[PDB]
C-alpha cells in the first residue's frame, strides 16, 4: 500500500481495477520478454557466426520472399494476442452496474487538496468539508513517512462502492493513489468521475502526478478504508 | 486563346457590378446597437490588463 | 548457418523464457487468490487490535 | 522574349533542336562481346553508375569512378564500360 | 442511523463529465422550484442529488449568479 | 556559361540577408515581449525589429528579381523548383489555419456548462451572417475571377490587359480589407469576450493578415508586369500570386461557412 | 590489441565517477542538507515496526502491505 | 580564396593547427558548461 | 574579412552543415550540464544543491528538455547530416534554395538566446517541457519567461519549416540523371519522410503556442475555464504536434543505421522496398495517433480503444525495419569498427525502449503508469539511446569524410563502452521506480525511493566521463597528423561503392562535382 | 500583342550593366552600395544594442 525501499514492480492491490492492471501488465510482459529474448538471440547469432574470420565473403543476397510476409504477419497475431486482454479490461472496467453508495469530491487546490462528503446535509451549505495539508518535516512522530503524511486523511468505508469526483480550483492537478490504482486529472473546468470499490481495510498513500506550481510532490493524498460501523461513527461525530 | 480572356473579363465585370450594388445596399444602414447584455461571468474578462489597459483595442 | 534452425531455436528460447515468467505470474496470482479467499472465510483479519 | 545567360543558352538549344546534356544518358545495350558498352564524358575521368540488366535482371546500383586509359567492368554483372571523351580531357578540377 | 446513499448512476451520462451531470441536476431542481414549488418531495430529491454531485464552490457561485440575474443557461 | 558548368541548376552567390533577417527576427521577438509586458524599450524595439524584417525581405526579393531577370540564372529546372517550394509553403499555411479551425470546433461543438451548454453564448450579438460577410465573400469571389482573368491575359500573349486585370484585383482586395476594418470597428463584441469572440477574432485577424500579404504580392506582380519583367513562357511570380490568392479565397470560404453560418445557428 | 586499454579505462571511469559522487553527495563540496529522517538512523526501525501496525484516525491500528510483506492478524 | 581548391578545408596548412584546435574545442566545452551553471548561479544570486 | 564572408554569408550546403554540427555540439554540452544538475539535485532525499527553490528545479528540467530535444538532435540529424549528405549522396550539385538553408541555420542561435533568457528572467519557466496552459497562464506565472520560451519555439519552428521545404523540393527536383526515385539511398528517403512530417505537424504547434501567447498577454479565453475553452484543446493540439515530433528525432537515425549496416555487412540493405514502405507507413501512422499521451485525462472509452489500436499498428512497421536490418547482417564479412558498435547498440537499446513503449501503449497500463518514471525510462532509452547513438555512429562514419582525418580507434571503442555502460546503468532504475509509483518531475521523493536514485545518480558521472572522452577524440582528430589511408579505414578507398559519397575526395572540393554522375540505363 | 508600357530596351541596357560588373550579386549597382552597406549595417548595430539592453533590463527587473 505504501512505497517500499528497493522494490521491484507494482505495490499491493486493493481494487478490482488494480487486479486487472496487474494481470494485464503481466500478460504484456510475458509476450514482450518472449519478443525481446528472441530478437537478442537472433542478433547475437548473426553477429557472432559471421565475424570476419569465418565468413569473409559477403554472399550477396538482397531480395527475400516468403519470409518478409512472415515477419509482417506473425507480429500482427502477437499484437492481436496482446490486445485481446486490454480491450476486455477496458470494457469490463467502464461498466458500473451497481449504484455508488457515497460521493467524495476531491477538489485539487494549489498545493493542497480538499474534500467534501456532501451527501449528509439537510441544508444547502455543505457540512463535512476539510483540507488535506502535508505535514512539515518537524511535525512528524518517530514513525511516519516524509512529505507523504497528511493532516486529517480521507476516510472511506471498506467493501462498499465509491464515486470520487475529481476537479480543480486553481490549475491542473491529478488525484493519484497507486495502491488503489486510481489516477485521474483534475482540470479546472470538468468533474471527472472515478468509481472504485476497496476490498480490505488499511491506509493507502499516493501523490500528485501533474506539474502544479512549486510545491509539487508536496501535495499528497491518503485514503483510509475502515469498517462501515466505524465510518458511520466518524461521520456522525464529524457532522 | 482570347475567348477565355474575354469570358473571364465578362464575369469579373459582372462580379464587380453586383458587388458595388450590394455595397450600396449595405451602406446607408444606421446600425443601432441593442442594449448591453447583463454582465455574465464570461464576458469582458481581464486576466492581465492590456498595455493600453482600460479599454480594448478598436473601441 | 541454417536459417530455419536458428529461427526455430530462437522461438523455442522465447517460449521457454515466457513459460518461466508465466509460472512466476501464476504463483503470484495463487498467493493473491488464497489471501483474499481467507480474508473473507478465514482466520486472517487486517486490523491489529 | 527577354533572356540572357543560362536561360538564353537553354532556349537557344531547345530552339535549334539540340539537347544540351544528351551525353549524360548513356542508354546502351548490355555487355561487351565485340562492341564496348560505351559512355561519354566532357572531362578526363567521370563517375558512372551501373544498375545492370538485360531488361529482366538487375543489381541495385554500383558507382565506379571510371577513367580514360583503363576500361572498367561492372563488379557484379560483369559488363565493360569504355569511355570516350567528347570534350577536353582534363583532370576534373584542372 | 446515517443515510449512506447518494445520487444514482444516470443512463444519460456514462462518460466522465459529471460536470454535465451537475448542471442537469441543478436545472431540474430549479425547474421544480419555478413550476411546481410545492412538489416538495420530488424536488427535495433533486436537491439532494445536486448537493451530492456539484462541488460547494460551484453551487455557491451559481446561486449568487442566479440571484444577480446573470446565470447562463436556463 | 552552362557548357563549362555542366549542369543547369542554380548556384547562388553569398548574401548576408539570411543572417540579417534572423537578427531582425530576434529584434522583433524581444521587442514583442518587452511590449507585451510594460517596459521602457518595448515599443521602439518591436517597431525597429519589424521594419528590419521588412527591409531584409525587401532587399532579398530585390536580389532574387535582379538575378533572375537581368543575370538570367533561372533555367527550366529551377523554375520548376520554385513552384514546388511555394506549393509546400501553401500546404504549411493550410495546416496552420487547420489548427485554428480545430480550436474553434473543439470549443463550439459541445459548449461547456459555463456558457449555458448552448452556442452562441447568451449576450453576444452575433453578426447577421448576410449583410457584411456575404459582401466580403462576393468581393473575394470577384477578386478570384479577376486573378484568373489576369492569368489568361498573361498566357494569351496579351501582355497589356494583364496590368488592367491586376489593378482591378488589387482594388477589389483593398475594398475587402476596408470592409473587414469596418466590421471590426462596428463589432458588437470584442476579443476579450467569451471563446466565441476570442476564436472569431483570432481566426479572422490571421485571415485578414494573409489577405494583406497576398494583396501586396499582387501589387508587386502588377508593378513587374507593367515594367515588362514577365513573359508568356517564363513567369513564376504571377503563378505564385495566383495560387496564394486562390488559397486565401478558399480559406475565406471555409471561414464564412463554418463561423458565420453555423456559429450563428 | 586494446582490450587491456578499454577495460582499464572502464574501471578508471568507475573510479572517477565514485570519487565525484563521494565529494558531491556524501560530503557536499556544493552546499546542501540531509533530512532528519535518515540521519536519525532509528527512523526505519519504527517505520518497519509500524508497517506491522500502522496507526489510524478512526479505528484500531491496521496493517499495511499485507500481501507483499506477509504480515497480518489471526483468528480474531 | 579556395573555391578552386582540391580540398574545401585544406586544414593542414594553418599554423601548426594544434593550439588553435585545442583552444577551439576547449572554448566550445567552456561555453557548453559555463552558461548552464551561470544560469543557476544568477538565480541564486537573485531572491 | 574573407573568412567572415565565407562563414556568415556563404550558402555552400557543406559549410552550413559544419555550422550545424558545431551548434549541435554546443547545445548538447549545455543540455548535459542541465542533466547533471538535475541528477545532482536528485542524488539524495532532501535539498541537495538547489537548497530550496523547486521553481528553479522545474526551470532546469524545462530547459534541459528544450535544449536537447530541439537544439541537439534536430540541428544534427537534419541540419548536420541532412544538409551535408543529401545532395552529395543523391548525386547533385549544391542544394536547392541555398538562402533558405542559411536563414534557417542563422535563425537557430537567436532561438537559443531566447530560451536561455527565458530561463533567466524574473523567476523562470517552471512549466515542464510541454507547456500546459493553466500553469503557463498569466495568473500563475505573470513573469514573461513563458512568453520568451514561446517565441523561442516560434523561431525554432520557423527555421525547421524552412529547412523542410528545402529538403522536400531538393529531393523531388534536384536529383541526378537517370536516378529514379527508387534508387535514392535510405538516408535520402528518411530525410524526405521526416521533412514531410516536419512540414505538416510543426505549424500546428505554432498555432497552439500562438494561441497560448494570446491567452496569456492579449487576454483571450482559449484556455481559461470560464467561458468554454477547456485545456483539453491545448492538450490535443500540442500532442498532435508532439507525436509526429518524436517520429522525427529517430527517422534520420534509422537512415544512418541502414547505411552503416549496409557498408559493414559487405552487402546492401535486405528488402529495400520493404524498408521504404515501412518507413513511409511509420510517417503516415505517426499522425493518426496523438492522444496516447493523455489517457488519464477523461476521454471516453471508444477514443481510448482506438488510440490503443493505432499505437499497436504503428508498432508493426518498426518491427519490419529491425528484422530487415537483422537479415542484412546474415551475409558475412562483418568488421567491428566503432560505427558498427554504435549501430549494434542502437538496435539493441532501441528494441528495449520500443518494447517498454508497447507496455505503455495500452490504456489501463497507462492509467497506472501515467507521469511516473516508467515513462521517463521509456523515452530516455528510445530517444537518447536511438538518436544519440545513431548520431555518434554517423559522426565517426563521416568524420572519416568531413575533416579528412580519422579518429584513433582505441579511444573510439573506449568512448563507446564508457557511454554505453553509463547511460544504460542510469536509466533502468527509472523503469523500476516507475513501477514502484513515484511521480515524474519532483525535486524530493519519499524515503522509500531513495534506494535507486543513489544508484542512478552514479550513472550520470560515467556519461560525463564519456562525453569528455568524446571531445578528446574530436580534438585529436582535428589535430591528427596522419591523413586518410587504407590501413586506417577501408571505406573511402573503395573503387566501387554502394553509396555515391565515398568515391569523391577526402573532403569534397567546393562544388562536390566537377561533372554529374550518370546511369547506364540499358535496354536500348 | 502589346509590349507592356516600356520600350524593353531600357531593360536590355540594365542587363548589360549588371552582367558587365565584377562583383557579388548584392553589391551590383550604385544604389546597392549605399543600401546594402549602410542601411542594414547601422540598422543591425542599433538592433543589437537595443536587444542587449532589453535582455539586461528584463533579466534584472529594472526600468518597468
Ligand atoms: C534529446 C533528448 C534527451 C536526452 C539526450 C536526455 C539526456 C538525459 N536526460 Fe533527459 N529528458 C528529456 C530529453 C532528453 N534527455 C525530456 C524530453 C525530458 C522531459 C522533461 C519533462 O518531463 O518536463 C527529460 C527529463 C529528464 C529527467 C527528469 C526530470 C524530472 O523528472 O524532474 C531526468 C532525470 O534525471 C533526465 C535525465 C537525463 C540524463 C541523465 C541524460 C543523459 O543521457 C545525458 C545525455 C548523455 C549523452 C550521451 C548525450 C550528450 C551527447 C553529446 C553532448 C554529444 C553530441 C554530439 C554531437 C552533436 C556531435 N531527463
Ligand atoms: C523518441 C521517439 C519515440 C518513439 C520511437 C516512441 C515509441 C513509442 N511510444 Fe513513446 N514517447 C515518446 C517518444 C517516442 N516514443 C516521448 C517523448 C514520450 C514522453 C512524452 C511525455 O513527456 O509525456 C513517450 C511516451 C509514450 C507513452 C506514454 C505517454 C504518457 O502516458 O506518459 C506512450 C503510450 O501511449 C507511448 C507510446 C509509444 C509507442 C506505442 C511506441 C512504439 O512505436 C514503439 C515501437 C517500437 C517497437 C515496439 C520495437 C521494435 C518492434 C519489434 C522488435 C517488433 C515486435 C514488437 C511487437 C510484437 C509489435 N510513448
Ligand atoms: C544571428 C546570430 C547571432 C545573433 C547575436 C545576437 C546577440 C545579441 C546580444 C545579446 C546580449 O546582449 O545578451 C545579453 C545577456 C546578458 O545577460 P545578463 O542580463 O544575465 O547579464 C549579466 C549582467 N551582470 C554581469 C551585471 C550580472 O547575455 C546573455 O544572456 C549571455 C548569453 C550567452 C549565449 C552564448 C551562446
Ligand atoms: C523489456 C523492457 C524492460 C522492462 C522492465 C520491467 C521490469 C519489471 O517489470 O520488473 C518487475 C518484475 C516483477 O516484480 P516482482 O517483485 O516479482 O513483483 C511485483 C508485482 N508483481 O520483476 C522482474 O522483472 C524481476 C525478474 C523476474 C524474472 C523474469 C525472468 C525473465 C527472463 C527469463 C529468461 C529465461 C532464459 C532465457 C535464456
Ligand atoms: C501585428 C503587430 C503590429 C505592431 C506594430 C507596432 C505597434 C507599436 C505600439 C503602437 C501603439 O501603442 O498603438 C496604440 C494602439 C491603440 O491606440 P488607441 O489609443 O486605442 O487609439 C486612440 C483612439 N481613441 O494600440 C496598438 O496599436 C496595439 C498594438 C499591439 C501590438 C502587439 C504586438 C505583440 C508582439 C507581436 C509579435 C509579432
Ligand atoms: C506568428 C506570431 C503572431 C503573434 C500575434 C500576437 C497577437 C496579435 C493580436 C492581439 C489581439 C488584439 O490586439 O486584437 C485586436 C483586434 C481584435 O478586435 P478587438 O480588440 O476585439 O476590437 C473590438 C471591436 N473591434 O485584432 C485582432 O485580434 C487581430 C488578430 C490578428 C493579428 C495578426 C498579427 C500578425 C503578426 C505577424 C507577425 C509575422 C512575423
Ligand atoms: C508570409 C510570407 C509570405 C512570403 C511569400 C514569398 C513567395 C516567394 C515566391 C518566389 O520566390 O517567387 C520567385 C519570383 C522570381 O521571379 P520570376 O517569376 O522568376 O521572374 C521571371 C522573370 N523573367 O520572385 C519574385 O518575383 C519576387 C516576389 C516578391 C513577393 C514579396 C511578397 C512580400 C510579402 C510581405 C508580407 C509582410
Ligand atoms: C567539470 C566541470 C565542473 C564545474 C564546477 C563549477 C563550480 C562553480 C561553483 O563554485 O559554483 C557555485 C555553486 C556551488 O555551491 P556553493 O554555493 O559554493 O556551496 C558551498 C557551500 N557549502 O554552484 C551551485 O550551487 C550550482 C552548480 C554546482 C556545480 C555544477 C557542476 C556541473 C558540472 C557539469 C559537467
Ligand atoms: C513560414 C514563415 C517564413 C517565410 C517562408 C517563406 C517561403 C518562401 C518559399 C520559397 O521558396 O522562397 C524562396 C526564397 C529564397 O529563394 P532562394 O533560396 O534564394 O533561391 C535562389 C534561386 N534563384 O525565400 C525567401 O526569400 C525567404 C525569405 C524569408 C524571410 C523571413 C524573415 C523573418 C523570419 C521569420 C521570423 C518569425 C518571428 C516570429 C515572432
Ligand atoms: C555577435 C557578436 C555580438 C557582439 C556584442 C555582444 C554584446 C552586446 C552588448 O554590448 O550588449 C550590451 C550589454 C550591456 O548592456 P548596456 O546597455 O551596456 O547597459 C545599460 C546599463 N545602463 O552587454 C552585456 O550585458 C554583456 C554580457 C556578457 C556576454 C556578452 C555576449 C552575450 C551573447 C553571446 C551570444
Ligand atoms: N515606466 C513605466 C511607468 C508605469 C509603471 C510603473 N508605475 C511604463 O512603462
Ligand atoms: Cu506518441
Ligand atoms: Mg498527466
Ligand atoms: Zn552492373
Amino acid at each position: 500500500d505504501a512505497p517500499e525501499p528497493w522494490q521491484l514492480g507494482f505495490q499491493d492491490a486493493a481494487t478490482p481495477i488494480m487486479q486487472g492492471i496487474m494481470d494485464l501488465h503481466h500478460d504484456i510482459f510475458f509476450f514482450l520478454v518472449q519478443i525481446a529474448v528472441f530478437v537478442l538471440w537472433v542478433l547475437s547469432r548473426a553477429l557472432w557466426c559471421f565475424r570476419s574470420k569465418i565468413s569473409p565473403i559477403p554472399q550477396r543476397i538482397v531480395h527475400g520472399t516468403t519470409i518478409e510476409i512472415l515477419w509482417t504477419i506473425f507480429p500482427s497475431i502477437i499484437l492481436m494476442f496482446i490486445a485481446i486482454p486490454s480491450f476486455t479490461l477496458l470494457y469490463s472496467m467502464d461498466d458500473v452496474v451497481v449504484d455508488p453508495a457515497i460521493t467524495i469530491k476531491a477538489i485539487g487546490h494549489q498545493w493542497y487538496w480538499s474534500y467534501e462528503y456532501s451527501d449528509y446535509n439537510n441544508s444547502d451549505e455543505q457540512s463535512l468539508a476539510f483540507d488535506s495539508y502535508m505535514v512539515p518535516e518537524d511535525d512528524l512522530e518517530l514513525g511516519q513517512l516524509r512529505l507523504l503524511e497528511v493532516d486529517n486523511r480521507v476516510v472511506v468505508p471498506a467493501k462498499t462502492h465509491l464515486r470520487v469526483l475529481i476537479t480543480s480550483a486553481d490549475v491542473l492537478h491529478s488525484w493519484a493513489v497507486p495502491s488503489l490504482g486510481v489516477k485521474c486529472d483534475a482540470v479546472p473546468g470538468r468533474l471527472n468521475q472515478i468509481s472504485t470499490f476497496i476490498q480490505r481495510e488499511g491506509v493507502y498513500y499516493g501523490q500528485c502526478s501533474e506539474i502544479c506550481g512549486t510545491n509539487h510532490a508536496f501535495m499528497p493524498i491518503v485514503v483510509e478504508a475502515v469498517s462501515t460501523k466505524d465510518y458511520g461513527s466518524w461521520v456522525s461525530n464529524q457532522i | 486563346d482570347a475567348y477565355e480572356t474575354a469570358k473571364w473579363e465578362k464575369i469579373t465585370y459582372l462580379g464587380i457590378v453586383s458587388c458595388t450594388g450590394l455595397a450600396i445596399y449595405n451602406l446607408s444602414k444606421g446600425h443601432p446597437h441593442t442594449e448591453e447584455p447583463p454582465a455574465y461571468p464570461y464576458l469582458h474578462i481581464r486576466n492581465k490588463e492590456f498595455p493600453w489597459g482600460p479599454d480594448g483595442l478598436f473601441e | 548457418p541454417s536459417v530455419v534452425k536458428e529461427i526455430i531455436i530462437g522461438i523455442t528460447l522465447g517460449l521457454a523464457a515466457g513459460s518461466v515468467w508465466k509460472m512466476h505470474h501464476w504463483n503470484e496470482q495463487r498467493k493473491i487468490r488464497t489471501f483474499y479467499d481467507l480474508l473473507e472465510k478465514g482466520e486472517i483479519g487486517v486490523v491489529v487490535d | 522574349p527577354i533572356a540572357t545567360g543560362h536561360e538564353r543558352e537553354e532556349i537557344q538549344a531547345s530552339l535549334e533542336g539540340r539537347d544540351i546534356l544528351e551525353i549524360n544518358h548513356p542508354e546502351g545495350p548490355f555487355g561487351t562481346k565485340e562492341a564496348p558498352a560505351i559512355v561519354k564524358s566532357y572531362f578526363d575521368r567521370r563517375i558512372v553508375g551501373c544498375p545492370g540488366g538485360e531488361g529482366e535482371d538487375e543489381h541495385d546500383v554500383v558507382w565506379f569512378w571510371l577513367e580514360n586509359g583503363k576500361p572498367h567492368e561492372c563488379p557484379v554483372c560483369s559488363q565493360y564500360f569504355e569511355l570516350k571523351v567528347v570534350g577536353p580531357g582534363g583532370d576534373p578540377y584542372g | 442511523e446515517i443515510k449512506l446513499e447518494t445520487a444514482p448512476a444516470d443512463f444519460r451520462f456514462p462518460t466522465t463529465n459529471q460536470t454535465r451531470h451537475c448542471f442537469t441536476r441543478y436545472i431540474e431542481y430549479h425547474r421544480c422550484v419555478a413550476a411546481k414549488g410545492e412538489g416538495a418531495s420530488e424536488c427535495d430529491k433533486f436537491a439532494k442529488y445536486y448537493r451530492s454531485l456539484c462541488p460547494g464552490e460551484w453551487i455557491d457561485r451559481w446561486n449568487e449568479q442566479r440571484e444577480n440575474g446573470t446565470f447562463p443557461g436556463p | 556559361m552552362i557548357e563549362s558548368q555542366r549542369h543547369s541548376y542554380h548556384l547562388v552567390d553569398p548574401s548576408p540577408w539570411p543572417i540579417s533577417g534572423s537578427l531582425g527576427a530576434l529584434a522583433t521577438t524581444v521587442g514583442g515581449v518587452m511590449y507585451m509586458h510594460s517596459f521602457q524599450g518595448g515599443a521602439t524595439l518591436l517597431s525597429l525589429g519589424l521594419i528590419f524584417i521588412l527591409y531584409t525581405m525587401f532587399v532579398w526579393w530585390r536580389d532574387v528579381l535582379r538575378e533572375s531577370t537581368l543575370e538570367g540564372h533561372h533555367t527550366k529546372v529551377v523554375q520548376l523548383g520554385l513552384r514546388y517550394g511555394f506549393i509546400l509553403f501553401i500546404v504549411s499555411e493550410v495546416m496552420f489555419l487547420f489548427a485554428f479551425f480545430w480550436a474553434f470546433f473543439h470549443s463550439s461543438l459541445a459548449p461547456t456548462v459555463e456558457i449555458g451548454g448552448i452556442w452562441p453564448p447568451l449576450g453576444i450579438w452575433v453578426l447577421d451572417p448576410w449583410e457584411i460577410p456575404f459582401l466580403n465573400t462576393l468581393i473575394l469571389l470577384s477578386s478570384g475571377a479577376a486573378v484568373t482573368w489576369a492569368h489568361h491575359a498573361i498566357l494569351a500573349g496579351k501582355e497589356k490587359r494583364a496590368v488592367y486585370a491586376l489593378v482591378a484585383t488589387v482594388l477589389l482586395a483593398l475594398v475587402f480589407t476596408g470592409f473587414q476594418g469596418m466590421e471590426y470597428y462596428q463589432a458588437p463584441f470584442t476579443i476579450s469576450d467569451s471563446i466565441y469572440g476570442s476564436t472569431f477574432f483570432l481566426a479572422t485577424g490571421f485571415h485578414g493578415f494573409h489577405v494583406i500579404i497576398g494583396t501586396l504580392f499582387l501589387i508587386i506582380c502588377g508593378i513587374r508586369q507593367y515594367l515588362g519583367h514577365l513573359t508568356k513562357e517564363h513567369h513564376v511570380g504571377f503563378e505564385a500570386a495566383a495560387w496564394y490568392w486562390h488559397f486565401v479565397d478558399v480559406v475565406w470560404l471555409f471561414l464564412f461557412v463554418s463561423i458565420y453560418w453555423w456559429g450563428g445557428i | 590489441m586494446s582490450t587491456k586499454y578499454i577495460v582499464s579505462a572502464i574501471l578508471g571511469s568507475f573510479g572517477i565517477a565514485w570519487v565525484c559522487d563521494y565529494y558531491v553527495s556524501e560530503k557536499k563540496i556544493f552546499g546542501g542538507s540531509t533530512p532528519g529522517t535518515i540521519t536519525n538512523k532509528e527512523w526505519g526501525e519504527e517505520t518497519d515496526k509500524k508497517f506491522q501496525a500502522w496507526p489510524r484516525t478512526a479505528g484500531p491500528p491496521v496493517v499495511v502491505n499485507p500481501i507483499t510483506r506477509q504480515n497480518f492478524v489471526v483468528k480474531s | 580564396y579556395y573555391i578552386h581548391a582540391k580540398h574545401m578545408y585544406n586544414l593542414d596548412r594553418m599554423k601548426h593547427r594544434g593550439l588553435k584546435m585545442s583552444l577551439a574545442v576547449f572554448s566550445a566545452f567552456s561555453i557548453g558548461v559555463a552558461v548552464p551553471v551561470y544560469a543557476v548561479i544568477f538565480q541564486q544570486k537573485k531572491t | 574579412m574573407t573568412n567572415p564572408v565565407r562563414w556568415l554569408f556563404s550558402t555552400n550546403h557543406k559549410d552550413i552543415g559544419t555550422l550545424y554540427f558545431i551548434f549541435g555540439a554546443i547545445a548538447g554540452v549545455m543540455g548535459t550540464c542541465f542533466s547533471v544538475l538535475i541528477r545532482m539535485e536528485l542524488a539524495r532525499p532532501g535539498d541537495q544543491i538547489l537548497g530550496g527553490n523547486h521553481q528553479l528545479y522545474n526551470v532546469l528540467i524545462t530547459a534541459h528538455a528544450f535544449l536537447m530535444i530541439f537544439f541537439m538532435v534536430m540541428p544534427a540529424m537534419i541540419g548536420g547530416f541532412g544538409n551535408w549528405f543529401v545532395p552529395i549522396l543523391i548525386g547533385a550539385p549544391d542544394m536547392a534554395f541555398p538562402r533558405l538553408n542559411n536563414i534557417s541555420f542563422w535563425l537557430l542561435p537567436p532561438s537559443l538566446l531566447l530560451l536561455l533568457s527565458s530561463a533567466l528572467v524574473e523567476v523562470g519557466s517552471g512549466t515542464g517541457w510541454t507547456v500546459y496552459p493553466p500553469l503557463s497562464g498569466i495568473t500563475s506565472h505573470s513573469g514573461g519567461a513563458v512568453d520568451l520560451a514561446i517565441f523561442s519555439l516560434h523561431l525554432s519552428g520557423v527555421s525547421s519549416i524552412l529547412g523542410s521545404i528545402n529538403f522536400i523540393t531538393t529531393i523531388f527536383n534536384m536529383r541526378g540523371p537517370g536516378m529514379t526515385m527508387h534508387r535514392s539511398p535510405l538516408f535520402v528517403w528518411s530525410v524526405l519522410v521526416t521533412a514531410f512530417l516536419l512540414l505538416l505537424s510543426l505549424p500546428v504547434l505554432a498555432g497552439a503556442i500562438t494561441m497560448l501567447l494570446t491567452d496569456r498577454n492579449f487576454n483571450t479565453t482559449f484556455f481559461d475555464p470560464a467561458g468554454g475553452g477547456d485545456p483539453i484543446l491545448y492538450q490535443h493540439l500540442f500532442w498532435f504536434f508532439g507525436h509526429p515530433e518524436v517520429y522525427i528525432l529517430i527517422l534520420p537515425g534509422f537512415g544512418i543505421i541502414s547505411h552503416i549496416v549496409s557498408t559493414f555487412s559487405g552487402k546492401p540493405v535486405f528488402g529495400y522496398l520493404g524498408m521504404v514502405y515501412a518507413m513511409i507507413s511509420i510517417g503516415v501512422l505517426g499522425f493518426l495517433v496523438w492522444a496516447h499521451h493523455m489517457f488519464t485525462v477523461g476521454l471516453d472509452v471508444d477514443t481510448r480503444a482506438y488510440f490503443t489500436a493505432a499505437t499497436m499498428i504503428i508498432a508493426v512497421p518498426t518491427g519490419i525495419k529491425i528484422f530487415s536490418w537483422i537479415a542484412t547482417m546474415w551475409g558475412g564479412s562483418i568488421q567491428y569498427k566503432t560505427p558498427m558498435l554504435f549501430a549494434v547498440g542502437f538496435i539493441f537499446l532501441f528494441t528495449i525502449g520500443g518494447l517498454t513503449g508497447i507496455v505503455l501503449a495500452n490504456s489501463g497500463l497507462d492509467i497506472a503508469l501515467h507521469d511516473t518514471y516508467y515513462v521517463v525510462a521509456h523515452f530516455h532509452y528510445v530517444l537518447s539511446m536511438g538518436a544519440v547513438f545513431a548520431l555518434f555512429a554517423g559522426f565517426y562514419y563521416w568524420v572519416g569524410k568531413i575533416f579528412g582525418r580519422t579518429y584513433p580507434e582505441t579511444l573510439g571503442q573506449i568512448h563507446f563502452w564508457i557511454t554505453f555502460f553509463g547511460v544504460n546503468l542510469t536509466f533502468f532504475p527509472m523503469h523500476f521506480l516507475g513501477l514502484s509509483g513515484m511521480p515524474r518531475r519532483i525535486p524530493d521523493y519519499p524515503d522509500a525511493y531513495a534506494g535507486w536514485n543513489a544508484l542512478s545518480s552514479f550513472g550520470s558521472y560515467i556519461s560525463v566521463v564519456g562525453i569528455c572522452c568524446f571531445f578528446v577524440v574530436v580534438t585529436i582528430t582535428s589535430t591528427s597528423g596522419n591523413n586518410i589511408t587504407r590501413a586506417n579505414i577501408p571505406w573511402a578507398v573503395e573503387q566501387n561503392s554502394t553509396t555515391l559519397e565515398w568515391l569523391v575526395q577526402s573532403p569534397p572540393a567546393f562544388h562536390t562535382f566537377g561533372e554529374l554522375p550518370a546511369i547506364k540505363e540499358t535496354k536500348s | 500583342s502589346e509590349p507592356p508600357f516600356r520600350p524593353r530596351e531600357k531593360l536590355i541596357e540594365k542587363q548589360k550593366h549588371f552582367q558587365s560588373v565584377h562583383k557579388h550579386t548584392y553589391l551590383k549597382g550604385p544604389y546597392d552600395k549605399i543600401t546594402s552597406v549602410a542601411i542594414p549595417l547601422a540598422l543591425a548595430a542599433s538592433s543589437l544594442y537595443l536587444i542587449g539592453r532589453g535582455i539586461y533590463n528584463m533579466s534584472h527587473g529594472i526600468g518597468k
